[PDB]
């Protein structure tokens, strides 16, 4: 069919929020788990 | 169990987490706890003025 991504995105009606969870906030580290493979 | 892997330790049914450092005697974990003392060969000087001394000089 003659159809583009500019046309598929008409045909939703609405589906287009929280971004501060990736921030880098030098006070905040991440988590460790149990692995296998260690000193 | 010296310079041994996770791999071997876990075979062993032993820690890899555990830190050593203690005994075994009669399957009883035993630690000796560093005991502190004044240092060797070393010259100090106190007052025990509760006695015949001004000062004592003590090595």
């Amino acid at each position: 069919v003659l159809l583009d991504p500019a046309d598929e995105k008409l045909l939703e009606e609405e589906i287009q929020r929280s971004q501060q969870h990736a921030k880098v906030v030098p006070w905040m580290r991440k988590t460790e788990y149990i692995s296998t493979e260690f000193n | 169990l010296n310079g041994l892997t996770d791999r071997d330790l876990c075979e062993l049914n032993e820690c890899p987490l555990d830190p050593g450092g203690y005994f075994i005697i009669n399957g009883s974990e035993k630690v000796l706890i560093a005991q502190e003392k004044m240092a060797t060969n070393t010259v100090y000087v106190f007052a025990k003025k509760d006695s015949k001394y001004a000062y004592t000089g003590e090595c």
